[PDB]
RNA sequence: GCGCGACCCCAGGUCAGGCGGGACUACCGCUGAGUUUAAGCAUAUAAAUAAGCGGAGGAGAAGAAACUUACAAGGAUUCCCCUAGUAACGGCGAGCGAACCGGGAGCAGCCCAGCUUGAGAAUCGGGCGGCUGUGCCGUCCGAAUUGUAGUCUGGAGAGGCG
RNA sequence: CGCCCCACGAGGCGCCGUCAACGAGUCGGGUUGUUUGGGAAUGCAGCCCAAAUCGGGCGGUAGACUCCGUCCAAGGCUAAA
RNA sequence: UCCCGUGAACCAUCGAGUCUUUGAACGCAAGUUGCGCCCGAGGCCAUCCGGCCGAGGGCACGCCUGCCUGGGCGUCACGC
């Protein structure tokens, strides 16, 4: 799943920007993913984080955006399509994609 | 009450009647009488004892008592013992000594299956 | 088991009860529990048995006349921490709890607190005696929330 | 005796057939007593003929006796599975299944999506 | 002693059934090494300690 | 919704209210055998945070233990030692009575499951806890999902293996961080990781 | 001349059930040395080890902060590398000795108790009967109001509106 | 691939401010013994004292006050490495 | 007779079976095949339409859920 950026803690790291456990509440509703469904389609979530600096905050959001623009949702069943599922073009040009499609 | 001693009072017990049988196949009889008498025993010290004491001589089965192999030999042989004396012989099998009630002759027994 | 129980009665008489715990102890009179259970066994709830044909009943109600009818029953209100809710909410007109509770600290409080709310509490003898009237084995305190139009004075 | 000869039997003529084997072999034990030579060697057939026909016997009781309490009754102990004291008391699939209402509400709703990227 | 338990006659008896040579054709079997009984037993040089 | 008050008379046990009700009791208590069977919780309030339910296979007991330390029990207080190990009478066993309690009830009870246990009397002699056991052989018990959980056999034997409340105090597991960090796993696991000469392919 | 109801105890070869013992690689709990080193020896070390008493599984234990940090802060547990033979501890002697940060392996979070069914215990066990049979249905007993179910668990939540 | 079509119940989301309950001989303190790298005391255990709800536990030197950061114990389950 | 087939085998493999006496070891014991009790298919006579020898099989302890039997002014109600 997504990882947010965070810096890293004590002076010798705080210059370096890492990997986070997951996203706050904030960044998620400020995105508009529903706290309840965001691990259900690929993003953890973090109840502990806080949001002391708005740059942070700022940049965690963008990746949200990035990250629902490129994500493709397959239906619950096969004709029926709800809210948040896909086009069969977009779910047929599906592939696992490997490595780290959003680097830090 | 005129007993200072308080005792249990006595109260029903009910009989079992399991809901299920704890053992459906029923029993064999493993000591019939084919395991009761194995073999009769030819050594020259029996043979004495057809003719001078009409008596017969048996390896029985050491989980056999006298009352089993008096019924055995009746089944078996058609016959009757008087008297039934048993050793457990030293080298771990018993040997049953049947003596005859006098009506039935050992002789004509020994003969009808085969020992003399 | 005989030797232990009488001892604990006895034990009980020598030590000094404090008033908490003395406050039982002076139960309702004979005259006006009579009285008072009268009125209880006329409120009794619906029974296990009186409970199923109504609801065997009201299937064909709804499932052709397509309307629920059956109006609000009236019955006694039990159970300790259903009669507590009542009574803070005030909809509680009048408390019966039972003297013989064990452990006792489930209702010592309870004169305190029907006190203090000002509703009417009675401490009549016997929780096996509570409990008999609405079909349970004991049952440690009830309350009348509402009497019908035609027992005002009596109530 | 065959095996599939004794299966296609009646219940009275397996009994017959253990009682006159068990007799032939009450005479061979007294040649070897007594004689030699060659029927010395009928005993091993004789004797597993017994074993043989005992196990027709024994096999058709309990398929009789399974057949009989298989109304799903109470079974008793010797007809009951007994693969390991371990797997008879585990818990059954429908029990292990048994979930909370709040958390099988939360598989009705949000389950785990199948989803991909670059889209 | 001639007074005795059942339990050690039966385990005396088995003692004996086990001090005999062994059969001459075990020597003529197919990849044998089997030569004499190396449990034999004599009642003055080991005792049973039973 | 009457718990809080029974809760709260019972935060208040120098009052005389309680100090009657517990001194009959005790009294009782010491009258009766160490590990007896009992009908109902006498701390209903407390039982009910403890995951007690008034359901068949819940089955409550009360147990006796003895106060005070561990005397080493050596034949008459000698040592064959260092002066550092030749002490006797101050030593401290390093189980809380509460699990010394749950453990004389699962032992006894070999057949039932320790659930939790509650403090609810003691004098100078005896303090007494009441132990929720639990019938992991009822069908009450198995189609329930909220107490499935302990008829799996990794749970036999909770207490004897440190795994109930009292047995993760003791242990060192009421708490997390630095303070607290040689527990986890466990105080024998954490020495034996610290023991570990690591000798790598290349070093 | 009673029969009551409940409370606490009985005794049952009562119906149905579950317990004990075995194995030692690794795992959980308790208890617990001395040889040895200090060129003697007593604190120290050997060692929170060996032996002793128990309890499990296929892994076990731990686990979702009453945590760390002092930073632009991070964010369950476990394991590896590093931190580090370091801070500290120590007849400050002989010696002993972690953790945070950082980098990897793998990642997942849940459920109760309590104010909150009261027009209504909506919950659960057992006998018996039936069937589609790891369960479902009917019915009769019983548990439980000194509280079964449902809601709810602080990240919240109950309400109200949309 | 086939039939069955999910709801007026629950959930999400938008606002609201009225409520907002959260584990007791337990925490915490003293003293004793053990243990630890934990040093005016690291955990644990005995006994004594014994809580609170603008409150409680921490911020590696004991203490009082002002501020600041931080978390919410005393019930339970939980794969993978 | 087991050889163009129900078919050899110190064959392999495993689902159907058997499984003496013990042992946590369970009716009481034990340098004892010692000492009890209960049930009981099957057969004999009639001293009953009962009694005699029975094949087989039970009877340990603690515990849970239910049940049956019962005890105690422990708390009551109602009486006599
Ligand atoms: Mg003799
Ligand atoms: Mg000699
Ligand atoms: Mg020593
Ligand atoms: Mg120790
Ligand atoms: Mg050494
Ligand atoms: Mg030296
Ligand atoms: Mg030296
Ligand atoms: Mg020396
Ligand atoms: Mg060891
Ligand atoms: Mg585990
Ligand atoms: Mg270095
Ligand atoms: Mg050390
Ligand atoms: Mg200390
Ligand atoms: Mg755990």
């Amino acid at each position: 799943p997504l990882r947010p950026i965070v810096q890293c803690q004590t002076r010798k790291y705080n210059m370096k920007a890492r990997a986070g456990r997951g996203f706050t509440l904030e960044e998620l509703k400020s995105a508009g993913i529903p706290k309840k469904l965001a691990p259900t389609i690929g993003i953890s979530v973090d109840h502990r984080r806080k949001n002391r600096s708005l740059e942070g905050m700022q940049s965690n959001i963008q990746r949200l955006k990035t990250y629902k623009a490129k994500l493709v949702i397959f239906p619950r069943r096969a004709r029926k399509v709800k809210a948040g599922d896909s086009t069969p073009e977009e779910l047929a040009n599906a592939t696992q994609v490997q490595g780290d499609y959003m680097p830090i | 009450r005129t007993s200072v001693t308080f005792h249990r009072p006595k109260t029903l017990s009910k009989a079992r009647d399991p809901k299920y049988p704890r053992i459906s196949t029923p029993g064999r009889n493993k000591l019939d009488q084919y395991q009761i008498l194995k073999y009769p025993l030819t050594t020259e010290s029996a043979m004495k004892k057809i003719e001078d004491n009409n008596t017969l001589v048996f390896i029985v089965d050491l989980k056999a008592d006298k009352k089993k192999i008096k019924a055995a030999v009746k089944k078996m042989y058609d016959i009757q013992a008087k008297k039934v004396n048993t050793l457990i012989r030293p080298d771990g099998k018993k040997k049953a000594y049947v003596k005859l009630t006098p009506d039935y002759d050992a002789l004509d027994v020994a003969n009808k299956i085969g020992i003399i | 088991v005989v030797r232990i129980q009488r001892q604990r009665r006895i034990l009980k008489q020598r030590l000094k009860v404090p008033p908490a715990l003395h406050q039982f102890t002076r139960t309702l009179d004979k005259n006006l529990a009579t009285n008072l259970f009268k009125m209880l066994l006329k409120y009794r709830p619906e029974d296990k048995a009186a409970k199923k044909e109504r609801l065997l009943k009201r299937a064909q109600a709804e499932a052709e006349g397509k309307t629920v009818e059956a109006k609000k029953p009236i019955v006694v209100k039990y159970g300790l921490n259903h009669v507590t809710y009542l009574i803070e909410q005030s909809k509680a007109q009048l408390v019966v709890i039972a003297h013989d509770v064990d452990p006792i600290e489930l209702v010592v409080w309870l004169p305190a607190l029907c006190r203090k709310m000002e509703v009417p509490y009675c401490i009549v003898k016997g929780k096996s005696r509570l409990g008999s009237i609405v079909h349970k084995k004991t049952a440690s305190v009830l309350c009348l929330t509402t009497v019908k139009n035609e027992d005002k004075l009596e109530f | 005796v065959k095996a599939g000869e004794l299966w296609n039997k009646s219940k009275d003529d397996l009994t017959k057939q253990l009682a006159e084997l068990k007799t032939e072999l009450g005479q061979l034990r007294i040649q070897k007593v007594a004689s030699s030579g060659s029927k010395l060697n009928r005993i091993h057939d004789i004797r597993k003929s017994i074993a043989r026909v005992l196990t027709v016997i024994n096999a058709k009781q309990r398929a009789q006796l399974r057949l009989f309490y298989k109304n799903k009754k109470y079974a008793p102990l010797d007809l009951r599975a007994k693969q390991t004291r371990a797997i008879r008391r585990r818990l059954s699939p429908d029990e292990k299944s048994r979930v909370l209402e709040k958390t099988k509400k939360r598989t009705v709703h949000f389950p785990q999506r199948k989803f991909a990227i670059k889209a | 002693p001639s007074h005795k338990t059942f339990r050690i006659k039966q385990k005396l008896a088995k003692k004996q059934r086990q001090n005999r040579p062994i059969p001459y054709w075990i020597r003529m079997r197919t990849d044998n090494t089997i030569r004499y009984n190396a449990k034999r037993r004599h009642w003055r040089r080991t005792k049973l300690g039973f | 919704g009457a718990y809080k008050f029974v809760s709260e008379l019972w935060r208040r046990k120098q009052s005389d209210v309680m100090r009657f009700v517990q001194r009959v009791r005790c009294w009782e208590y010491r009258q009766q055998p160490a590990i007896v069977r009992i009908t109902r919780p006498t701390r209903p309030d407390r039982a009910r945070r403890l995951g007690f339910k008034a359901k068949q296979g819940y089955v409550v007991y009360r147990i006796r233990v003895r106060r005070g330390g561990r005397k080493r029990p050596v034949p008459k207080g000698i040592v064959y030692g260092k002066p550092k190990h030749q002490g006797i009478t101050q030593l401290k066993f390093q189980r809380n009575k509460r699990s010394v309690a749950e453990e004389r009830a699962g032992r006894r009870l070999g057949g039932l499951r320790v659930l939790n246990s509650y403090w609810v009397n003691e004098d100078s002699t005896y303090k007494y806890f009441e132990v929720i056991l639990v019938d992991v052989a009822h069908s009450a018990v198995r189609n329930d999902p909220r107490i499935n959980w302990l008829c799996k056999p990794v749970h036999k034997h909770r207490e004897l293996r440190g795994l109930t409340s009292a047995g993760k105090k003791f242990r060192g597991l009421r708490g997390k961080g630095h303070r607290h960090h040689k527990n986890r796993p466990s105080r024998r696991a954490t020495w034996k990781r610290n023991q570990t000469v690591s000798l790598r392919r290349y070093r």
